């Protein structure tokens, strides 16, 4: 809710080490819907 | 860092329009949109979020959802529901 919370978060490690998992499992989604060859 | 640099990599895939990070709450974290707008799809993908997680669990109780995407005429909605956060990202197709 609160901003300097936000901030705490974002830089703990359930969170760092959670964007980086979903980041990787969405990353291939989104090579599918689109043609980065071309 | 790897969060900063990651996020942004994201935000920057051809074809990706917006990109936000929410809590079991519901409650927008870090998210590259209008914050009125941000609101919008925080509550309802979330919602979606549980349904389907629900439906998955309603199929089979040792199964759970890792992954929704929602296609539209006009874009594609993922989420990421990862326990205590979600990262939703909407992007725009080719197709």
């Amino acid at each position: 809710l609160s901003e300097e919370q936000k901030q705490m978060i974002i830089l703990s490690e359930n969170f760092q080490r959670f964007v980086v998992r979903a980041g990787r499992v969405i990353e291939r989604a989104l090579s599918e819907n689109v043609d980065i060859y071309t | 860092q790897e969060v900063e640099e990651t996020l942004k990599r994201i935000q920057s895939h051809k074809g990706v329009v917006g990109t936000i990070v929410v809590n079991n709450e519901g409650i927008p974290v870090k998210s590259t949109l209008d914050n009125t707008t941000t609101v919008q799809y925080a509550g309802l993908m979330s919602q979606l979020a549980d349904k389907a997680r629900s439906v998955v669990r309603d199929l089979d109780p040792s199964n759970d959802m890792t992954f929704l995407r929602v296609r539209s005429k006009k874009h594609e909605i993922m989420v990421a529901p990862d326990k205590d956060f979600i990262l939703i990202v909407i992007q725009n197709p080719t197709d």
